[PDB]
């Protein structure tokens, strides 16, 4: 049926059922064996799943090539797959994806018998993408095709934003982009603006839905894409109004743990480059392969670890949780046992940044942590210390915790802060001083009068 | 051929192995060296195939030359195993 | 007899000689005074190092590949 | 150290090194600094040697700067009056470290003089030790039958903060 014309022209990739060979897909076996092209039909259809089919050794791989082009319009595109594995030992799924071009890199490599699951990838920019399933039956060899159970079984491939194909399912659009800030919806009729301090997504299109308000102690980017960090949290105690600071803490900063010997003679330590806030929600904090130069992700906390080099970078702050004292915000809390108790005593701030990709050792995904405290004698405009219990900071798995400590995150003393000591009228004479009894900043000490009694 | 192996700073064990028709490079860390000592009694060159899967591991191919005196990296080769060749002079040349 | 360079520069003095047989090289050097050292070795057929540092009389072992 | 001067035996020791990495693997052209007591006085002169002051900051705690000055003994053709070592003593509050000896940036070789060496030394600890009539006082007065004694604070080390006390007017 024709898409309508009020909903936008969106054209995808899904292939249920394979009682056809999708054209954009191709067969082709590598033998395990002398590592060259064999030419001959590595993936069988069935109708329902495609499955590897046995070659000259079950130890050849079997590649199922599908390439687009280009992409019609950093997640341009999320492919999602169906992947289920009968297979019984040495159960490998090479999922490679050439950026431009390149080289295959594979993202996710399954191993082991596996059931049906979906798995998203995310391509940063657009370009020719190669999408290959690689599937070895055996990594050791043995004479003969004594093993045809180990089939992995694709029955659902889902691409998002391609270039030149079919119309499988068009999403709606109101058709012009609207504004930044402004939520596309068809049923309104016109560009709908979202309320103040939200966010809009641009996965799913029609309504406010997608549209979220942010969080705590934030504020919103006139783009939506992501919240925004004013760097001065205010909030209500009983006494008076704490207002922390954290306007010096805009710049990144470069500290790394102490090398760590590998296994063998090999050494590494992990240096973690942080923007706490600023920037008008700019995540420019990042880390790209310089070794490979002889790629980069923009977060506000970057995760690479260097050799005495660049290498492993992936992004820590991809959307924003929440700013505020409380240990928890939206289910996140960070490992405050291995943080010292802070010399000052003042409640101490926690900031959390989550990063949006998900991997098999991290179910729940990528969520970092932040550590805010204030110290007196920190003279220092920012002296960020790594924990002395987990060095490497990754022994949690997925929450990452530094400790930065600063004269400028105490909060901003109120007027009635400063200790009095004022003398009474006694033998004519009286004097009024001011000074600080935990502040930071305000307004300057105040001098002393004299007045006749 | 001599298959020195020594860690860069245990991977004795590890090493360029013999696998087959093909030889193999030590997947984990550590440097190790085919080096070859011929003495090239003509101007010539070397002609060797070599896979390059992952730019995980890198592939250094230098023939120092006759006085010990030194692009030595190896681009990526993506799906055949590719072909390469450098030139050689008449000193004794050792390729590693 | 040859000088060597009174600068703070690194100079070399090599020689790749390729002996059919195994022998020895005998040369005379002077050392006036320690502000500029010595370093006298030999590499074998492998590119390797076979005691380094150095009018007297000096003379070292040498094997039957292509030393320098 | 009794005047054992273990820093050739000087106080200070003057050595100039090359990067060993760079070399391949150092210590060379030492020359003993401190060899004969001149004096040590907060005077910028004693006995006919004087420090470069011009070189050195104006301190943030504005005390008189101290200066200890100790003589080589051996002297040399370039150096006609002999070696002497003059070393610039200064307190800053803010130096919460135990020592922060800094050199000075105008002569970062500290040699420019040709004669006299100069660094310049920072720490809590070179303050003068404050006397007992040093802390700001601040005692209220008998109004309204209460009267409140509190003493605080350029000191160094000394008696510990005295305490309130409270007294009927
Ligand atoms: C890529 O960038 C530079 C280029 O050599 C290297 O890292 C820097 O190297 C310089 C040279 O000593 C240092 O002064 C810098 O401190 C280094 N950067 C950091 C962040 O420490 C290295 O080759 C690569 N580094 C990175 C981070 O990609
Ligand atoms: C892929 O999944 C998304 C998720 O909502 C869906 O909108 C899209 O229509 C799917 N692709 C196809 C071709 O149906
Ligand atoms: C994506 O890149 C390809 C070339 O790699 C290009 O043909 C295509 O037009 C691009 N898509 C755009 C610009 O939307
Ligand atoms: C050190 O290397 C030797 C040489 O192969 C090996 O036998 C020994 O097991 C190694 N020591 C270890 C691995 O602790």
């Amino acid at each position: 049926t024709h898409c309508p014309a009020g909903t936008e022209p969106a054209v995808g990739f899904e292939y249920k059922w394979w009682n056809t060979l999708p054209s954009n897909m191709e067969t082709t076996v590598l033998s395990g064996i002398n590592f060259e092209y064999k030419g001959l039909t590595g993936w069988e259809v069935a109708g329902d799943h495609i499955y590897t089919a046995v070659g000259a050794s079950d130890n050849d791989f079997m590649i199922l090539t599908l390439v687009v082009p280009g992409f019609r319009p950093k997640e341009v595109a999320r492919i999602t797959f169906v992947f289920e594995t009968i297979c019984s030992v040495n159960c490998e799924l090479y999922f490679m994806v050439g950026m431009n071009s390149r080289t295959n890199t594979p993202v996710e490599t399954w191993k082991g018998t596996k059931g049906k699951q979906s798995y998203t990838y995310t391509i940063e920019e657009n370009a020719t993408v190669s999408f290959t399933w690689a599937f070895q039956r055996t990594t050791l060899h043995e004479t003969g095709r004594k093993y045809t159970n180990d089939v992995a079984k694709i029955y659902s491939i889902n691409v998002t934003n391609v270039m030149g194909g079919v119309a499988s399912y068009c999403r709606p659009c109101a058709c012009t982009s609207c504004p930044a800030g402004h939520y596309i919806n068809r049923d309104s009729g016109t560009c709908h603006l979202c309320p103040s301090n939200t966010i809009l997504k641009a996965h799913q299109p029609y309504g406010a839905q997608a549209c979220v308000p942010c969080g705590p102690g934030t504020k919103n980017n006139k783009i939506h894409s992501l919240c925004y960090n004013d760097c001065t949290f205010s909030r209500n105690t009983p006494s008076r109004i704490f207002n922390y600071n954290f306007s010096a803490l805009a710049g990144t900063v470069s500290l790394a743990g102490v090398p760590s010997f590998t296994s063998k003679g090999l050494k590494y330590f992990h240096h973690f480059t942080l923007s706490l806030c600023g920037n008008q929600g700019k995540k420019m904090a990042v880390c790209t392969d310089n070794v490979t130069d002889l790629k980069s992700v923009t977060a506000y906390v970057c995760q690479v670890v260097i050799i005495p080099v660049s290498s492993q970078p992936v992004s820590l702050a991809d959307r924003l949780v929440g700013v505020s004292t409380d240990m928890t915000l939206e289910g996140i809390v960070s490992p405050v046992e291995l943080f010292h108790p802070e010399t000052s005593g003042i409640p101490d701030i926690v900031f959390f940044f989550r990063s949006n990709d998900v991997t098999q050792s991290c179910s729940s995904g990528r969520s970092t942590t932040i550590r805010l405290r204030c110290n007196p004698m920190k003279a220092a405009p920012g002296t960020l210390r790594l924990p002395s219990m987990c060095s490497d900071g990754t022994c949690d798995g997925c929450n990452f915790h530094f400790l930065w400590e600063s004269v400028a995150a105490c909060p901003l003393c109120s007027a009635s802060d400063y200790h009095t000591f004022v003398s009474s009228c006694v033998a004519g004479i009286q004097k009024t001083t001011y000074m600080w009894r935990l502040c930071s900043g305000g307004i300057s000490l105040p001098e002393q009068r004299v007045t006749i009694c | 051929f001599a298959s020195l192996s020594a860690n860069l700073e245990n991977c004795t064990s590890s090493k360029w192995v013999p696998r087959g028709d093909y030889i193999a490079s030590n997947t984990d860390e550590c440097t190790a060296t085919l080096m070859y000592a011929v003495n090239l009694k003509q101007s010539g060159t070397v002609n060797f195939e070599y896979y390059y899967p992952d730019s995980s591991i890198i592939f250094e191919f230098f023939v120092q030359n006759d006085q010990c005196q030194p692009s030595r990296w190896m681009k990526t080769t993506e799906k055949g195993w590719e072909f390469h060749s450098v030139e050689l002079n008449r000193g004794n040349n050792v390729l590693y | 007899y040859i000088a060597s360079n009174t600068d703070e520069c690194t100079a070399t003095l090599m020689y790749a000689v390729n002996l059919k047989q195994s022998g020895t090289v005998n040369f005379e050097y002077y050392y006036p005074d320690s502000s500029i050292i010595f370093e006298f070795f030999v590499q074998n057929d492998q590119c390797q190092p076979s005691s380094r540092w150095m009018w007297e009389f000096h003379s070292v072992e040498l094997n039957r590949g292509n030393n320098v | 150290n009794q005047g054992k001067k273990m820093a050739v035996t000087a106080y200070v020791c003057q050595v100039v090194i090359i990067p060993s990495e760079v070399m391949g693997y150092v210590s060379s052209q030492p020359v003993s600094l401190a060899d004969r007591l001149v004096g040590v006085s907060t005077d910028m002169t004693l006995e006919g040697i004087v420090s470069p002051v011009e070189l050195f900051h104006p301190e943030t705690s504005g005390i008189p700067d101290i200066v200890f000055f100790f003589r080589s003994n051996d002297v040399t053709q370039s150096c006609s009056s002999g070696r002497s070592t003059t070393i610039r003593l200064r307190c800053n509050p803010m130096k919460a470290a135990p020592g922060t000896l800094r050199l000075p940036s105008m002569c970062s070789d500290g040699t420019c003089d040709g004669c006299n060496f100069h660094f310049l030394w920072e720490s809590v600890a070179a303050c003068p030790l404050c006397s007992a009539s040093d802390y700001h006082t601040f005692v209220s007065s008998c109004v309204a039958g209460i009267q409140k004694t509190t003493y605080m604070w350029l000191c160094s080390g000394g008696i510990s903060l005295p305490e309130q006390r409270v007294t009927i007017c």
